[PDB]
RNA sequence: ACUCGUGAGAGACUGCCGGGGUCAACUCGGAGGAAGGUGGGGAUGACGUCAAGUCAUCAUGCCCCUUAUGUCCAGGGCUUCACACAUGCUACAAUGGCCGGUACAAAGGGCUGCGAUGCCGUGAGGUGGAGCGAAUCCUUUCAAAGCCGGUCUCAGUUCGGAUCGGGGUCUGCAACUCGACCCCGUGAAGUCGGAGUCGCUAGUAAUCGCAGAUCAGCAACGCUGCGGUGAAUACGUUCCCG
C-alpha cells in the first residue's frame, strides 16, 4: 500500500510494514499497534483505508517521521560540528565518537578497506 | 623452573602447619601482622638461626614458638633478648603474646640450620668444596638421616659467571609423596654479590 | 590406534520402529548435539516422506540404503614423488555409514526452501535414482573403474 | 614499588576514590587478592613455605 | 524443650575430630542427650594464581580451603552442662559458636 | 520398603517402587507431560518390557542435580537397580544386556591454559 | 526405613580357567564382579639446553643525578591511527530470529558488604530496608538450550547489530580526551570463504548458562573453575612433523 509517501509491502505483516517507515522501529511498532488495538498477525491483503488514515493522523500528531527527521538530525550535526567539539571533530574527520578500538575496528566508519 | 617446593607438595599428608588459626573477618590483618613480626624477627635475629616459627591464636591470645639450635643467645640468662622481642611485639601491638623456646635434638638433621651454617661459612672465607664436604659428612654421621643433597647457585669464588653445582649421597625420593622430605633454603651474603643455597633432607618414611 | 583395535560402542536400537539405522541417521544429523529437536525433525521428515510415497518408511529407507551403499572406495598414496589413487574394498558397516552420511550432507544443500522437506525429498530421490547421492555414486564409480589399474599396489 | 609512592598510598587520601591495595610485602599495585591482602608472588612463596594457615595443593 | 547449637567448625579433620570426641565425652559424663557430629557440607574454596610472573601463564597451580563444620545439637541444656561447655579449653584449630 | 539411587554425572534421583499399576509420576506429573521426548519415554519404559514384567510397578520419583539427560539416565539406573533388588534372578540377564553396570562418566577436569575441557586455542607457527 | 551431606572400613590383586609361551616374564579369550588387566582425570617436571624471560614484585655489586634524572598538584596521555598480523565474541540465517505458555544444575561470595518484601520507573535505577560474618538471609523457588502454540517463505531479510544524534541513571570533589549501563532514530558492510593452517579418540568434539576473583564505578565476549544437550571413526604405518 502507501503511507506517508512510503510504499507499504505487497504481503507483509503490519509490525514490519510500520517499521519500514523511517521514524518507527520494532518497539514503537508494537506500542502503536497495541494502542490502536489492531491484530499484529493480520496480512497486508486485508488492510482498509480508514484504519490507515487514523494511524497516519495518530503518528503525525504524536511523532515525527522521515524528511523532518532528516532535517533535524542533519541540522544538529551541522550545528554541533560548527561549534567545534570533540564529536564535531570526529564527524569532520570521519571517525567514530565512543572511543572504541580505532586500532583495527571502526572499519564501518572507514568504509571499504584499502591496502597501503 | 624445574621443581616446586617439596614442603608445599607434601604439606597435606606428612607435614603439618606452622601457623594454625581460623579467620574470616579480619584475616588480612592477622596475616599482615604475622608477616610483619616474622620479618622483624628475621631482621633482628641473625646470630642465632631460627629453625622454625610457629603461632597458634584464639580470640586475642597468641602463642609464638621459636625453634633454634641453641637458646643461649636467643634468650639470655637474664632475658634481655626476650625483653627486646616482647618490646617489638608490643610496638606492633600484638596484644597479649607468650613466647616458647625449644632446642632441637639434632642441629645437623634440620634443613634450616645446616643451610645457615653453610651460608655463614661461604660468606666469611670458607670455600664451597670444603664447606659442603664438612656439611655432608656431618649429615651422614647421624644414623637416622639417609639421603642428602645440597645445591648452590650464583657467582662462586668471585668469577664473572654463574655456577650451579650440587652433591648427592643416599636416597631422596622427591616424586614419592610418602617420603619425609625436609626442605630449606637461605640467601648468603658476599662482597661480589649473593649466592643461594638449597638443601633437601630425607629422613625415613611414614605408613598410615 | 597403534596399540590395537579399539572397542566399538554398543549403539542402541530405535524403539519407535526397530531399526538402528534411524539411530545412526539422527546421530549424523546432530547439529551441536541437540537430539530432541534433531530426532523430531527426522521423524517429521519420515512422516512427510510416508505421506508423499504411500509406502512403508522402513522399506523405503532399506531400498535407499541398498541403492546408495558402496562396495569400492578410492584411497590416495604418494610413491616416488608422485601421488596416485588406489581402490580398496570397504566393509558393509563403513558402506552404510558413508551412504547415510552422504545422503544427509547432500540433503543439507538443496534450495527446496526448507530442509525438513529437503531431507524427505532427498530420501525419495535416492530411492528413485535421481538424487545427489546417486549422482555421487556415479561419479565415485567413474573414478573407481577409472583407476582400477592401480590395484597392483594393494595398499 | 617506590617507597614514597607506598607511603603516599598509605596515608588517608583527600578522597576515598584514591585508595588501592598495594600488596604489603612488596607494594605491587596489580595482581592482588583481598582476603589475604597478598599478591601472587607473596601468596605463592608463603603457601610453599607453609606459613599461611590452610592454602594447599588441590586436585579433583 | 530448649535447643542450643554447638558448632565445631574449622579446617582440619584430625583436630576437629579430637574436639568432637572431647565434646562427646563431656556430654557423656555430664549427662545430656546429643545426636552427635552430623555430617555437613564442607566449604571448598578454589583460588587460581599464576605460578610464574611475567607471562608463562599456560602452567599454573590451584589452592584449596577445606572449611570443616560440625553440628552438636544438645538437648536439655543443663546449667552445669553449659558451664562446663564454656569452661573447656580447645586448641586454636577449632572455633565454637554457642548459639 | 525398597530404595535405589541413580548415578549419572552428578545427577541424583530417588524413586520408590509400588507393586500396583504401571503409572509413572515424575515430581507430580506423568512422563507424557514431563519431558515430552519419545527417546526418553522409550528409555524409561525399556526395563519393564525387557524383563517382560510390563505394567506391574508404580514408581514415585524425586529428581535433583544435573540436567535433562542426566536425570533421565539417573532414574534409568534407579529402576535398573531397584528391579534387581526386588528380584535378583534376572541379574545375569541384565548384566549381559550391560544394564546393571552404571556408566561413570561426567564433565572432566577443566584445565588451565585451555578454553574448555581439553580444547586448545588457535595455533599459528608464523 | 534411602539419597541428602562426611567419617571409618571393604572392593582390582591376572583374584580363577583354557591356550601359546624356554615352564619364565608376558599375551588373547572365558566365568564372577561396578570397573580387567596403569577403571577416569588431576597435583606430581631426572641430569641439562636455549648466556631463555623477569634489576618496573622483591632483594642486590658496579656506574650515574643530588640542588637533580628527588619530591608535591600549577592539567593532560597511556585508549591517539592511512594500514598488517595474532587470539576471541557475534553471526552470515528457518537444527533460526521474535512472542506467549512451560521443567530440570553444580559449586561459590558477602562488614563500613550481600541485600528481601513494598512503592515509583520501559530500564538502567531511586525511596525504604527484613535476614546475615553466613546448609538458615541475599546471590531470584540459580537457570539457558530443552517441550507446546503463532509469524516470517529466503528478501541484504522480522537475520544482522555497529556508526552517529537526541534523552537519563549509577560511582565520584570533578565523566570533554577517557568509563559503564538504560531509551529512540540511525540501517552501511558482508551469502561458508585463496593457497596454507588449527584443536578434538568419551561426557570427548560441538553448542547453551552460572560463579571465584581485582573493583567504587567500569573497555570483563577475558583468565579460572563450576555445569547443561551430547556425536563419528580408527582399514595400518608407505608417505609429512616429533
Ligand atoms: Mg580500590
Ligand atoms: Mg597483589
Ligand atoms: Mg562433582
Ligand atoms: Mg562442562
Ligand atoms: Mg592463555
Ligand atoms: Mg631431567
Ligand atoms: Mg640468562
Ligand atoms: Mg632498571
Ligand atoms: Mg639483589
Ligand atoms: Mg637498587
Ligand atoms: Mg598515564
Ligand atoms: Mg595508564
Ligand atoms: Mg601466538
Ligand atoms: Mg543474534
Ligand atoms: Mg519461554
Ligand atoms: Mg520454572
Ligand atoms: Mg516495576
Ligand atoms: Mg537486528
Ligand atoms: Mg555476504
Ligand atoms: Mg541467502
Ligand atoms: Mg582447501
Ligand atoms: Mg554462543
Ligand atoms: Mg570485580
Ligand atoms: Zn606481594
Amino acid at each position: 500500500a502507501r503511507l506517508v509517501g512510503v510504499d507499504l509491502p505487497r504481503d507483509k505483516r503490519m509490525e514490519i510494514a510500520l517499521t519500514y517507515i523511517y521514524g518507527i522501529g520494532r518497539t514503537r511498532s508494537n506500542e502503536i499497534l497495541a494502542a490502536t488495538g489492531i491484530d499484529k498477525n493480520m496480512r497486508t491483503k486485508d488492510l482498509t483505508d480508514d484504519q490507515v488514515t487514523v494511524l497516519r493522523d495518530y503518528i503525525e500528531g504524536n511523532l515525527k517521521v522521515e524528511g523532518d527527521l532528516r532535517r533535524e538530525v542533519q541540522a544538529d550535526i551541522r550545528r554541533k560540528i560548527e561549534i567545534g567539539c570533540y564529536q564535531g571533530l570526529r564527524h569532520r574527520r570521519g571517525l567514530p565518537v565512543r572511543g572504541q578500538r580505532t586500532k583495527t575496528n571502526a572499519r564501518t566508519r572507514k568504509g571499504p578497506k584499502r591496502t597501503i | 623452573g624445574q621443581k616446586i617446593n617439596p614442603h608445599g607438595f607434601r604439606l597435606g599428608i606428612t607435614t603439618e602447619w606452622k601457623s594454625r588459626w581460623y579467620a574470616d573477618k579480619q584475616y588480612k590483618d592477622y596475616v599482615k601482622e604475622d608477616v610483619a613480626i616474622r620479618k622483624l624477627l628475621a631482621t633482628g635475629l641473625e646470630r642465632a638461626g631460627i629453625a622454625d616459627v610457629e603461632i597458634e591464636r584464639t580470640r586475642d591470645r597468641v602463642r609464638v614458638d621459636i625453634h633454634t639450635a641453641r637458646p643461649g643467645i636467643v634468650i639470655g640468662r637474664r632475658g634481655t633478648e626476650a625483653d627486646r622481642i616482647r618490646a617489638d611485639l608490643e610496638k606492633l601491638t600484638g596484644k597479649q603474646v607468650q613466647l616458647n623456646i625449644l632446642e632441637v635434638k639434632n642441629p645437623e638433621s634440620q634443613a634450616q640450620l645446616v643451610a645457615q651454617g653453610v651460608a655463614e661459612q661461604l660468606s666469611n672465607r670458607v670455600a664451597f668444596r670444603r664447606a659442603m664436604r664438612k656439611a655432608i659428612q656431618s649429615a651422614m654421621r647421624q644414623p637416622n638421616v639417609k639421603g642428602i643433597r645440597v645445591q648452590c647457585s650464583g657467582r662462586l669464588g668471585g668469577a664473572e659467571m654463574s655456577r650451579s653445582e650440587f652433591y648427592r649421597e643416599g636416597r631422596v625420593p622427591l616424586h614419592t609423596l610418602r617420603a619425609d622430605i625436609d626442605y630449606g633454603l637461605y640467601e648468603a651474603k658476599t662482597t661480589f654479590g649473593r649466592i643461594g643455597v638449597k638443601v633437601w633432607i630425607y629422613k625415613g618414611d611414614i605408613v598410615g | 590406534p597403534r596399540k590395537g583395535p579399539a572397542p566399538k560402542r554398543p549403539l542402541v536400537n530405535d524403539p519407535v520402529y526397530g531399526s538402528q539405522l534411524v539411530t545412526q541417521l539422527v546421530n549424523k544429523v546432530l547439529l551441536e548435539g541437540k537430539k530432541s529437536l534433531a530426532e523430531r525433525i527426522v521423524y517429521g521428515a519420515l512422516e512427510q516422506a510416508r505421506e508423499k510415497t504411500g509406502t512403508d518408511p522402513v522399506v523405503t529407507l532399506k531400498r535407499a540404503l541398498d541403492n546408495v551403499k558402496p562396495a569400492l572406495e578410492v584411497r590416495s598414496r604418494r610413491v616416488g614423488g608422485a601421488t596416485y589413487q588406489v581402490p580398496v574394498e570397504v566393509r558393509p558397516d563403513r558402506s552404510t555409514t558413508l551412504a547415510l552420511r552422504w545422503l544427509v550432507n547432500f540433503s543439507r544443500q538443496r534450495r527446496e526452501k526448507t530442509m525438513v522437506e529437503r531431507l524427505a525429498n532427498e530420501i525419495l530421490d535416492a530411492s528413485n535414482g535421481l538424487g545427489a547421492s546417486v549422482k555421487r555414486r556415479e561419479d565415485t564409480h567413474k573414478m573407481a573403474e577409472a583407476n582400477r589399474a592401480f590395484a597392483h599396489y594393494r595398499w | 614499588a617506590k617507597k614514597a609512592l607506598v607511603h603516599k598510598a598509605n596515608k588517608k587520601p583527600k578522597f576515598a576514590v584514591r585508595a588501592y591495595t598495594r600488596c604489603n610485602k612488596c607494594g605491587r599495585p596489580h595482581s592482588v587478592y583481598r582476603k589475604f591482602g597478598l599478591c601472587r608472588i607473596c601468596l605463592r612463596e608463603m603457601a610453599h613455605a607453609g606459613e599461611l594457615p590452610g592454602v594447599q595443593k588441590s586436585s579433583w | 524443650g530448649q535447643k542450643i547449637r554447638i558448632r565445631l567448625k574449622a579446617y582440619d579433620h584430625e583436630a576437629i575430630d579430637a574436639s568432637a570426641r572431647k565434646i562427646v565425652e563431656t556430654v557423656t559424663r555430664t549427662g545430656a542427650s546429643v545426636v552427635g557430629p552430623v555430617p555437613l557440607p564442607t566449604e571448598k574454596n578454589v583460588y587460581c594464581v599464576i605460578r610464574s610472573p611475567h607471562k608463562y601463564k599456560d602452567s599454573r597451580e590451584h589452592f584449596e580451603m577445606r572449611t570443616h563444620k560440625r553440628l552438636i545439637d544438645i538437648l536439655d541444656p543443663t546449667p552445669k552442662t553449659v558451664d562446663a561447655l564454656m569452661r573447656i579449653d580447645l586448641p586454636a584449630s577449632v572455633d565454637v559458636n554457642i548459639q | 520398603p525398597i530404595q535405589t539411587v541413580g548415578r549419572r554425572k552428578e545427577a541424583v534421583v530417588r524413586v520408590r517402587l509400588v507393586p500396583g499399576t504401571g503409572q509413572f509420576n515424575l515430581d507430580g506429573r506423568t512422563l507424557e507431560n514431563y519431558f515430552p521426548n519419545k527417546v526418553h519415554q522409550q528409555l524409561i519404559k525399556a526395563p519393564l518390557v525387557t524383563v517382560d514384567r510390563v505394567d506391574q510397578f508404580d514408581i514415585y520419583a524425586h529428581l535433583d542435580g544435573g540436567g535433562p539427560s542426566g536425570q533421565a539416565g539417573a532414574l534409568r539406573l534407579a529402576i535398573a537397580r531397584a528391579l534387581i533388588l526386588v528380584q535378583p534372578e534376572d541379574r545375569p540377564a541384565l548384566k549381559k544386556a550391560g544394564f546393571l553396570t552404571r556408566d561413570p562418566r561426567a564433565i572432566e577436569r577443566k584445565k588451565y591454559g585451555l578454553k574448555k575441557a581439553r580444547k586448545a586455542p588457535q595455533y599459528s607457527k608464523r
